[PDB]
DNA sequence: TTTTTTCGGGGGGGCCCCGGGG
DNA sequence: CCCCGGGGCCCCCCCGGC
């Protein structure tokens, strides 16, 4: 084998995927976090953090954020002995919570060499940071609620997820919570743009907030469409700049005219028509959850349609993307949406 | 472990002794008075999180042994095992045994008991009954099903209810005192209101509106100032939500949510609550109204938890309301 | 021979036939492939989503990943019990079906997969940049039947190593997939080809092959009775020449599989007798449909789109069908015995019926 | 302080079997055995807290007499009773030579005998087959169901019942004049309703009340002893308007610190034993209460849910 | 290797005074000072107390600077003791605001070092002064032959009662199979006084303690060929084995006689 | 007139191998 | 130096509400 020289850390970092690219790396570099990231920063000097839950939608930088306050805690030395760290790829039972957790919990703090002490603050606890915790049992998060108050002098839990209401009530009342907003064009554009920048993408005006729009919360996703677009626009090679309808193709988002046919069979009110014309379009393979936010966003907001209308179309809509939500046959859900809404 | 004060203010600032318990007068009374004349039963503690069962149980340890509790009674929680060789062997051979150092009786705590297996639940019965002469057992607990019916036979009951909100405004105070802090009215209104009677819940916020402080000496804290560290809702926003539901048009409606939710970053799930706590004052003449209000709600709420599309969610909020208050007029 | 199905699917991106937009999409991902994010393919079934994937690795890679071979790997479960996987690799990529494992796929996805995403490559395999290539590729198939819990497995391993391994998913839908799934992976639509195209493919398949032919409708009309798959397309061109001797004329019927036509008897049935008696023999054909790995939503569709098809009913017995269908699609997707499912759909139906 | 006083439940713990109140045919039955001889393999099944260990270790003391010590074996759920116990140490016991009075046998007293595995149930068919002649079986449990039939055929079965409200009160009198306890009837009377039949409750609850308050009033027994909820929740599920039913558990379940999963237990058990409904009606709440108690567990505990559960019943309900 | 640094000139010595009560406890809080190393634990079940001290005439070298607390699993410290070999001199060495624990074997004939590291863990425990007490009867005898009668008796029943009267020692056990009663009395050889059993009472006194506790006790009689047991009524038993510097002492309660 | 899925707990059979005795 | 007793894992089998 001829073997490869190891790469160097900068260098491996320039050849990621832009998501890991700009992961942020210190409390700065969060964008729309403050409400929390300011209190994540005053405990650098109060040195009094305590138990911690994170919850947001995907994609808000909660798992970047705890990383950035680790390292800012500990340095790039000590922070790999002050860190336990669990997620969702690790065996998680009650017995791991009541004896590798409490072990490592029970622990004393790993001494801070010299130059550590001169330069990072470095707190008298640990941390454990448990992601993605809404995975874990009932009765494994059961077994953590004294471990967590026992230990409070050496040790600080850290509990990362996505739907709160999967955590026990203890648990909850023993953390201090903080929600992560979601990512729109009016509070994550900054950092939309100042990825743009470094990577000389060249865009027309509005194409980060339609692609912010279209990314619905989630700041990964409109990363991804950027560098896909950067991709397309670089094979290309013509210096012209991005555009909105390129976009909207790369993000799966249904051309208008077809929802103006869609409408216009519905419309109708035929239902073999609605029916030939959904086994048609469903061999174009469009997701049925655009499909369903576009129909819900031209209908709600149209003025030609009354108050009854829009009443029971609302809980139409609801009831298809509960549905769907389930992991169902998009086809069906979507023909009988389409019916449904042709009756009323 | 430096001191004190590197703790979290809910684990600073847990009582020691039974006279810091609040909002408990009840229960601290008698279980004061059965400590007094020795007296004691075999005690349950029933409640909801973060009202005081554990600091109640401990400080009546301390009470009963003083400073050296630790090494006289057996304490036993969910984060340790519990099964039935246990209950066979060490909580056995602890209650027929004499103390070490006293020549008192001795205490066994089984904190959470609600997690123990039916088995280990069964076991403890005769253990229970046949070393009363020497031994007393508490239980405490947060969901009274779990326990077998032979425990609860065996036991007597006290209910911790959800501190009530004198309780919440005299440790607040202390508090205050303690860290140099100044509290607004209307900021320990919201607070005791969002507290939902526990305390830990009161202390992580007032740590966390400490934190958002630019000088915590001479700065106060205002309701602003709380609803921005939790990222609740105000009442305002509540208020003129609801008030575009009920009396405008769909267009409005939805450009008033919406615009709402974004100057802050609101979330729908708080939204949703605390329309359901301004809604359930109003006075309907039809109960349909409330029927349709509640189970739309209650529906729309099971979806969110599980994720889903937030515009969807919001339109469907505003269309179940409408629909529901379109019952009120015939 | 090996079936025409799989003699001619084309093994480079610029042998695709269909989609080219698609097509320039993907040259455009394998012109700097260093950086490629995690992607997830979403389509129609029997569209080319998997000769896709495979063109582009070749791309990326060369030839030489067309050079497969079959390994076996065991587990051990928590009770002790032995389990194997059947794993695809290539000397430049991997292909895993975790779903093999049903609820045990979880394993897989904490063990193995974590065990390449751990390790390094430390072969030097040059690319067109001169450069080694840094990273191994794993494809997962059928990545829309993953349990969730193997779901939230995937999320550290995707983005603590994205350095050492780069995942492609291929799926029908993307409704199963967890939004966490779903926001780190590139997210690539394949449609369907257009009759034109499938019919062109047709008849190129049939002069490579020296097939008589009358007309060039009988391409046109095996590509409409393929609803857009092109491998049934092809399957039922080959099984059509084999039962006319290689000869098809503008009255070769078109041939259609077993089970769909015990679907339309079933349809049929249940249209013409709406009783007990007549639910208990439909749930006798169920029972067989389901024994011979006739998956249970595959039947409730065709059952489905088979009873809107038929002419006696009227709009409103319509509408009744496709929302007992979404419900009970819905209850199939949230049960274990499918033939429960399936038994309250049928009655449902023929309640509505009458 | 570090006193403890005795529970009245063990200081007044009945010593012979005439001092046992409630289920009359049986303890006279026991008494005749006991006076006689011959005592067969028994089973007594029945609610906590009613007198069957106590009838058990009455009879075999008052059959045993001074040879109690040598010939009793007591094994309960605190001990070991696997396999391996009832193959080695129950039988060395059953064929232990101990010579007895003329009509007097060793006795195993098996209590809590429901929990024992299905294994050592079986083990001991032939132990008591094989050593009938000298060893007797009186197993002592909660839930019949649990022996395994071949055991109960070769038992004598006694199902106890609950005490009336009588005999509590003629127990409680008996001990309040014993302890010279200070009293009202409606003390009494709210005792025996809160322990709905368990002795050692209304005692445990009445020792309480003295220790607290010293009188023993309705005041101070509802000081003590708390308002059954599962009776709130039957008010709350056959309130006539829906206003009502939400008002009940806003104020007397949601504000007292019950569980959400509590609430939803006892409504599904209320409305189980709900005979006064009927059946149907029943199933359509039962159906919508577990609905709401899936909701619950999946982690949605909150008061909305509840609220919803009530607004569907009530419809139901009309 | 600054602050503590307490060489003992055979390794087995540690070894065998780990092995005397590791049986009986598991998370252990060793305090060296200057005048040497004290250790107290407690049972899990609350029923025993261990207490160990070693003064610094054990060590072929020692010096602390400040009083230091190491918490420590005794588990993980027999496993790393075990992997010393008997000539080689055990170094054990901490430092400021420690972390963890150094054992160094060595070896200088074969020049062979060894150096282990362990990790101490934060053990919230107040050392509890264990007050003298006047016990009414005190008695000394061979560690060996305690040991064959507590082994002997644990056969029979799981608690074994000791009863001390005028010129006599008596331990009986009773359970399903049988009884059992070894007497003894103070008896005195001047030309083998290591035989000698020695008994000095002021009242006497009757108690029954569980077997296990006992046989987990007797372990420590690899450490000394006598046994001192002091016994005294409303007390908890005191068993000592006599080191060359220090000592070890198991308080066991007696069972309530009830 | 016959015969299925999962964790966690508990039980029970089967070795394995260290220690101690001869 | 070799055999025997008995602690400790390892493996598998069955329950689960009132
Ligand atoms: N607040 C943010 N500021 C800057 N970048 C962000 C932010 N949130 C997300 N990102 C970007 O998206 C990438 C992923 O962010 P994450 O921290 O992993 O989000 P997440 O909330 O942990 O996702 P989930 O909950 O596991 S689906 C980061 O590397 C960033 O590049
Ligand atoms: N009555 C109270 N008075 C003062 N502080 C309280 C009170 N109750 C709870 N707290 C505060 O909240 C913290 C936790 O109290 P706990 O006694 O642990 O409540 P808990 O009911 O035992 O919680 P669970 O049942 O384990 S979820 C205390 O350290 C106090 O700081
Ligand atoms: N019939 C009774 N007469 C007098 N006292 C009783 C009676 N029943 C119960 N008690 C009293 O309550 C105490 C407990 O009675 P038990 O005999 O233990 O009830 P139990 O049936 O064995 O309960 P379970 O099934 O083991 S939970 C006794 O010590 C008595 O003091
Ligand atoms: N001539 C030609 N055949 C194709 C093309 N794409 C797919 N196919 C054929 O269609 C068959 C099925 O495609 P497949 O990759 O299995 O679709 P999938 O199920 O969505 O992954 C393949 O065996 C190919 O032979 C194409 O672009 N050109
Ligand atoms: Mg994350
Ligand atoms: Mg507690
Ligand atoms: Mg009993």
């Amino acid at each position: 084998k001829r073997k490869i020289s190891k790469l160097a850390a900068e260098q491996s970092l320039a050849q990621q995927p832009w998501v890991e690219k700009y992961r942020p790396k210190n409390l700065d570099e969060v964008t729309a976090q403050d409400h929390a990231v300011t209190v994540l920063k005053k405990t650098l000097k109060s040195a009094n953090l305590p138990h911690m839950l994170f919850y947001g939608p995907p994609g808000t930088g909660k798992t970047s954020t705890i990383l950035a306050l680790t390292k800012e805690l500990y340095g790039p030395d000590l922070m790999k002995s002050r860190i336990l760290e669990l997620n969702a790829s690790d065996e998680r039972g009650i017995s791991i919570v009541r004896e590798k957790v409490k072990n490592f919990a029970r622990l004393t703090v790993s001494k801070p060499s010299k130059h550590d002490l001169e330069n990072y603050p470095c707190p008298p606890y640990k941390i454990i940071i448990l992601d993605e915790a809404d995975s874990m049992t009932a009765d494994a998060q059961s077994a953590l609620r004294r471990t967590m108050e026992t230990y409070s002098g050496v040790t600080r839990f850290c509990l990362i997820c996505n739907y709160v209401t999967r955590i026990i009530d203890p648990l909850a009342s023993r953390c201090s919570k903080f929600r992560f907003k979601a990512l729109d064009a009016s509070n994550a554009i900054d950092r939309l743009r100042f990825i743009s920048e470094q990577e000389n993408v060249k865009c027309d005006d509005g194409v980060l907030e339609r692609i912010l729009d279209i990314s619905a919360g989630d700041l990964r996703r409109g990363i991804t469409l950027l560098q896909s677009a950067s991709k397309g626009a670089q094979y290309l090679g013509d210096g012209k700049n991005i555009t909105s309808t390129q976009v909207e193709e790369l993000a799966g988002v249904v051309p208008h005219d077809i929802l103006i046919e869609i409408v216009e069979k519905v419309k109708s009110g035929d239902f073999d028509e609605i029916k030939k014309y959904v086994n048609t379009f469903m061999k174009s393979g469009w997701s049925a959850a655009s499909v369903v936010n576009q129909l819900h966003e031209y209908y709600i907001t149209n003025d030609n349609f009354d108050t009854n209308f829009k009443n029971q179309i609302s809980w139409l809509l609801f009831t298809t993307d509960s549905r769907l939500n389930n992991g169902t046959n998009e086809h069906i859900q979507l023909l009988n949406l389409l019916v449904k809404i042709s009756q009323l | 472990k430096r001191s004190k004060e590197n703790l979290p203010w809910v684990e600073k600032y847990r009582p020691e002794t039974l006279d810091e318990v609040y909002g408990q007068n009840e229960v601290i009374t008698t279980v004061r008075k059965f400590v007094d004349e020795g007296k004691l039963p075999h005690l349950l503690f029933y409640g909801p999180p973060g009202t005081g069962k554990t600091s109640t149980i401990v400080a009546l340890a301390r009470e009963i042994y003083g400073k050296n509790y630790s090494n006289m009674v057996l304490e036993l929680n969910a984060s340790d095992d519990r099964g039935i060789d246990v209950v066979r062997n060490q909580i056995k051979d602890f209650a027929s045994t004499r103390q070490i150092f006293s020549k008192g009786f001795k205490l066994i705590i089984l904190d959470e008991a609600d997690a123990m297996t039916n088995a280990a639940q069964n076991a403890l019965r005769r253990v229970i009954e046949r070393y009363t002469k020497n031994t007393r057992f508490c239980v405490l607990a947060n969901y009274a099903h779990k326990l077998t019916p032979a425990l609860l036979s065996r036991c007597t009951r006290f209910r911790f209810q959800p501190l009530p909100q004198e309780a919440i405004e005299r440790r607040i105070a202390n508090v205050l005192v303690h860290e140099k802090l100044k509290l607004s009215p209307n900021a320990e209104k919201a607070l005791i209101e969002l507290s939902n009677g526990d305390m830990r819940r009161v202390l992580n916020v007032l740590q966390s509106c400490k934190a958002t402080l630019d000088n915590p000496d001479e700065d106060e804290i205002s309701d602003d100032v709380i609803y921005e560290c939790c990222g609740a809702p105000r009442p305002s926003d509540l208020k003129a939500v609801l008030k575009s539901i009920l009396e405008d048009d769909w267009g409005t409606a939805h450009y008033t949510l919406n615009k709402v939710r974004s100057a802050k970053g609101l979330a729908l799930i708080d939204l949703i609550e605390g329309i359901v706590k301004i809604l359930e004052d109003y006075e309907l003449q039809n109960e349909e109204t409330r029927v349709h209000l509640l189970t739309k709600l209650a529906d729309i709420e099971y979806s969110i938890s599980k994720g889903g599309n937030d515009q969807i969610q919001g339109s469907a909020v505003i269309g179940a309301i409408k629909a529901s208050f379109e019952n009120e007029t015939k | 021979m090996s079936l025409w199905v799989d003699k001619y699917r084309p093994k480079s991106l610029n042998a695709l036939s269909h989609n080219e937009e698609l097509t320039n999409f993907l040259k455009s991902l394998s012109d700097q492939p260093r950086d490629l994010p995690h992607l997830l393919l979403y389509g129609p079934n029997g569209t080319g989503k998997k000769t896709r994937c495979m063109a582009l690795l070749e791309s990326i890679f060369g030839p030489g990943v067309y050079r497969l071979k079959i390994d076996v790997r065991q587990f051990v479960t928590a009770s002790n019990r032995k389990l194997e996987l059947n794993v695809v690799s290539s000397p430049y990529h991997l292909e895993i079906t975790p779903s093999d494992m049903g609820n045990n796929d979880r394993i897989v996805i904490q063990e193995l997969l974590k065990e390449v995403a751990q390790m390094e490559q430390v072969d030097f395999q040059d690319s067109k940049d001169g450069l080694a290539h840094r990273y191994k590729c794993v494809i997962i198939n059928e990545a829309n039947s993953l349990t969730k819990d193997a779901q939230a497995a995937l999320r550290r391993t995707m983005e603590k190593y994205s350095k050492n391994i780069r995942l492609i998913m291929v799926c029908d839908s993307m409704s199963p997939i967890i939004a966490p799934i779903k926001s780190r992976c590139l997210l690539i639509r394949c449609p369907a080809p257009s009759d034109s195209e499938i019919s062109t493919i047709l008849s190129d398949v049939v002069t490579n092959e020296r097939i008589q032919l009358e007309t060039k409708d009988i391409l046109k009309r095996i590509a409409q009775a393929s609803n857009g798959n092109l491998r049934v397309s092809l399957l039922m061109l080959e099984s059509m020449a084999l039962n006319n001797e290689l000869a098809l004329k503008s009255s070769s019927p078109i041939i259609k599989p077993d089970w769909i036509i015990v679907i339309h008897k079933l349809t049929r049935k249940i249209v013409k007798e709406r009783s007990v008696n007549s639910l208990i023999e439909c749930r006798a054909v169920l029972y067989d449909l389901l024994a011979h790995c006739i998956p249970a939503n595959i039947i409730l569709k065709e059952l489905t789109f088979s009873l809107l098809d038929v002419e006696t009913l009227n709009t409103t017995n319509k509408s009744s069908i496709i929302e007992y269908s979404s419900v009970f699609d819905e209850r199939l997707s949230l049960g274990n015995k499918a033939i429960f499912h399936l038994e309250g759909f049928i009655a449902k139906v023929m309640c509505c019926l009458d | 302080t570090l006193s403890l006083q005795l529970p009245w439940v063990e200081k007044y713990r009945p010593q012979v079997l005439s001092d046992i109140v409630g289920n009359k045919e049986t303890i006279d039955r026991l008494q005749q055995i006991a006076k006689d001889g011959n005592m067969p393999h028994m089973i007594i099944s029945g609610m906590p807290g009613i007198g069957k260990t106590t009838s058990v270790h009455c009879l075999a003391h008052e059959l045993l007499g001074r040879s109690y010590a040598d010939g009793v074996l007591e094994l309960n759920a605190s001990d070991d009773r696997g396999i391996d116990v009832v193959r080695n140490q129950i039988k060395h016991f059953a064929q232990k030579k101990l010579h007895l009075p003329p009509g007097k046998h060793k006795i195993v007293i098996l209590d809590e005998a429901d929990s024992m595995t299905a294994g050592a149930q079986q083990a001991l068919r032939r132990t008591m087959e094989l050593y009938s002649n000298s060893t007797r079986f009186a197993f002592a449990c909660n839930q019949s169901n649990k022996i395994i039939e071949p055991l109960q055929s070769r038992c004598a079965i006694l199902r106890y019942s609950k005490l009336s409200d009588e005999d509590v009160l003629k127990r409680l009198l008996q001990i309040i004049k014993l302890e010279d306890v200070k009293y009202t009837n409606d003390g009494l009377e709210a005792i025996i309703f809160t322990a709905e039949g368990d002795m050692r409750q209304a005692i445990n609850n009445l020792q309480s009340t003295v220790a607290g308050h010293g009188l023993v009033n309705a005041d101070n027994v509802f000081k003590i002893v708390d308002s059954p909820h599962p009776l709130i929740v039957k008010k709350m599920l056959l309130a006539s308007n829906l206003e009502d039913s939400i008002q009940i558990l806003r104020t007397d379940l949601w504000k007292k610190g019950y569980s959400s999963i509590d609430i939803v237990t006892t409504s599904f058990r209320v409305t189980k034993n709900l005979a006064q409904v009927k059946e149907s009606v029943r199933l359509e709440m039962i159906k919508e209460i577990g609905l709401t108690h899936m909701r619950i567990l999946e982690g949605v505990g909150t008061y909305l849910q509840l609220a919803s559960m009530l607004a569907k019943i009530h419809k139901l309900n009309n | 290797a600054s602050m503590l640094e307490a060489k003992f000139e055979e390794a087995s010595l540690f070894k065998r005074i780990i092995d005397g009560f590791k049986d009986c406890v598991q998370l252990v809080n060793f305090q060296c000072k200057e005048d040497g190393i004290i250790a107290q634990a407690v049972d899990d079940s609350r029923v025993l107390l261990v207490s160990l001290e070693i003064g610094v005439e054990a060590f072929q070298e020692y010096r602390c600077d400040h009083p230091v607390t190491l918490g420590m699993d005794l588990t993980s410290l027999s496993k790393i003791l075990r992997c010393g070999n008997n000539t080689d001199t055990l170094t054990l060495i901490a430092d400021n605001t420690p972390d963890s624990i150094i054992l160094l074997f060595e070896d200088t004939k074969k020049d062979r070092i060894a150096e282990y590291s362990l990790k101490l863990m934060d053990i919230d425990a107040d050392f509890l002064k264990i007050e003298e007490l006047q016990y009414d009867s005190t008695l000394s005898l061979p560690s060996s032959e305690f040991s064959k009668i507590v082994r002997d008796l644990s056969q029979l029943s799981d608690s074994i009662n000791i009863m001390i009267t005028k010129e006599t020692i008596k331990f009986v056990a009773d359970g399903d199979i049988g009884s059992g009663s070894v007497i003894i009395k103070p008896f005195v050889d001047m030309e083998h006084p290591e035989t000698s059993i020695k008994l000095e009472m002021d009242q006497p006194v009757d108690l029954t303690f569980g077997a296990k506790y006992l046989l987990d006790i007797i372990k420590g009689s690899s450490l000394s060929d006598r046994v001192g047991i002091r016994l005294s009524s409303e007390a908890p038993a005191l068993f000592q084995f006599d080191l060359k510097s220090g000592f070890l002492q198991f308080f066991l309660a007696p069972k309530f006689n009830d």
